[PDB]
């Protein structure tokens, strides 16, 4: 992001630079012996170690070219995205103490892709924009339909057949289990018109056999001349030989 | 087989088909792929179709973890990309038949090779919008059928829920079994029948009290 936001002429802010370049050297078991002191000023050579072990983590069991390393280094720094141009000259006199500034700046701008990184492979889409739901389903089918179609086709059946077994867990349905309920609930719904006919029997049958006990009580009411809930016992007012003889 | 390989131009119109929408795709020229493909470029497509296979937001390739522990997150934007192409296409090329695909090839895209690795991904493009057919066929076989049992458990859970005379009985029966007597509605029009021996009155030329007492003169 030109501009140079970092502040490399002060003194203090370098060191700590060089702080972080130390400790993640000595932390991530860097071969070589490190310390603030010998980070003042590296060789060419050092320098080319160092670098060679922190682009390490990005691209493994790299190693450099034995010549032209003033064209793969800043090469090797724009590739990754660093915002800022690392003249081929600088190479040349790293550790010198107008150039130190600027690369070590670059080392720990190197380190915390690195950290980057290294996180995004420790710490580890089921819907599409074309409309596929189930996406990580239809992605292992079309992979392995894709598999076969490698070797020799023209038929997936295996897959469609694996896909259709797939589909049948997910959902619970067959062919069968919604044709079993179908005959199933239809059932218990002519039983339940058959319910409805015992007591729709009931009601008719006990509405008309109420009004036909009602009649011959009537009829034993009116004979044998006695109400329960007596007649004729020569007067006919209200009140068996006990009562016929007062 | 091996998949088929196109040239420069031909891919230009699958990519613009397929994986590139809008202003991407029409800025598109042979230009950025031959003969030096442009990384910026290559990033955008490799991006689109992850996001296309595997359905992966474009924002997820520019995200800074958590405690990153960085100095300056706004000069890692560069960087970033990269990190989560790699990991994706480490997985995703084999699929399209491709297995010697390398970091360098993000970092600094060869003509010859991105040329091959464009075509492996092209040629599954085509293929999966095959399977997609056949794939969604049987999803709204499958899904249809289950809206058929959500309607068939509407119907069967309903009608299996629907489904979870003491006083003027005993009156009439004393009557009947007190007396020893049941009238045969045979009795004419005026009459009274019944059996006991066989009870037969006028009643039309006899008194209440003489039929009351010739019935009880029996019990």
């Amino acid at each position: 992001m030109i501009k140079d936001p970092r502040p490399l002429n002060d003194k203090a802010f370098i060191q700590q630079c060089i702080r972080q370049l130390c400790e993640f050297l000595t932390e991530n078991g860097y071969a070589h012996n490190v310390s603030m002191k010998s980070l003042q000023a590296p060789s060419v050579k050092d320098f080319l170690k160092i670098f060679t072990f922190l682009y390490g983590f990005l691209c493994p069991s790299y190693e450099l070219p034995d010549t032209k390393f003033e064209e793969e280094v800043p090469r090797i720094f724009k590739d990754l995205g660093y915002p800022f141009a690392l003249s081929k000259s600088s190479m040349y006199t790293v550790g010198a103490p107008h150039t130190w500034p600027h690369i070590v700046a670059a080392l720990v701008w190197l380190i915390d892709c690195i950290k980057i990184h290294t996180a995004m492979k420790e710490s580890s889409g089921e819907e599409t924009e074309d409309g596929i739901m189930h996406n990580k389903l239809f992605l292992d089918y079309t992979i392995k339909c894709y598999e076969s179609f490698m070797s020799g086709a023209d038929s997936f059946d295996e897959m469609n057949a694996e896909l259709q077994s797939k589909l049948k867990d997910l959902f619970n349905v067959d062919a069968f289990k919604l044709e079993s309920l179908e005959a199933k609930n239809r059932a218990l719904n002519e039983q339940i018109a058959r319910l409805e006919q015992e007591r729709s029997t009931a009601n008719k049958a006990n509405a008309e056999r109420l009004k036909r006990l009602q009649k011959s009580a009537d009829l034993y009411k009116d004979r044998l001349g006695l109400e329960i809930r007596f007649t004729n016992i020569n007067p006919e007012s209200p009140f068996r030989k006990a009562f016929t003889a007062t | 087989l091996s998949f088929p390989r196109y040239n420069v131009a031909e891919i230009v119109i699958h990519i613009r088909n397929k994986i590139l929408t809008g202003a991407d795709g029409k800025n598109l020229t042979k230009n950025d792929l031959y003969p030096n493909p442009k990384p910026e470029v290559l990033h955008m497509i490799y991006m689109r179709a992850l996001q296309i296979v595997y359905g992966i937001r474009l924002e997820h390739f520019y995200m800074m973890p958590v405690n990153s522990g960085v100095m300056y997150p706004h000069l890692m934007e560069g960087f970033l990309p990269f990190s989560n192409l790699v990991t994706h296409l480490d997985s995703f090329l084999p699929i399209c038949r491709v297995n010697d695909f390398e970091t360098a090839d993000i970092l600094c895209p060869k003509a010859k090779r991105t040329s091959r690795f464009l075509s492996g991904i092209i040629n599954f493009i085509h293929f999966r919008e095959a399977c997609r057919e056949t794939y969604m066929e049987f999803l709204w076989q499958y899904k249809s059928s289950a809206d058929k049992m959500q309607q068939l458990n509407a119907a069967h859970q309903e009608a299996l829920m629907k489904l979870e005379i003491p006083s003027a009985v005993y009156v009439a029966q004393l009557y009947h079994q007190v007396s020893k007597i049941e009238w045969e509605y045979e009795c004419e029009p005026g009459m009274v029948k019944g059996i006991h021996q066989p009870i037969h009155l006028d009643s039309t030329q006899l008194s209440r009290k003489f039929i009351s007492d010739y019935l009880w003169s029996l019990v």
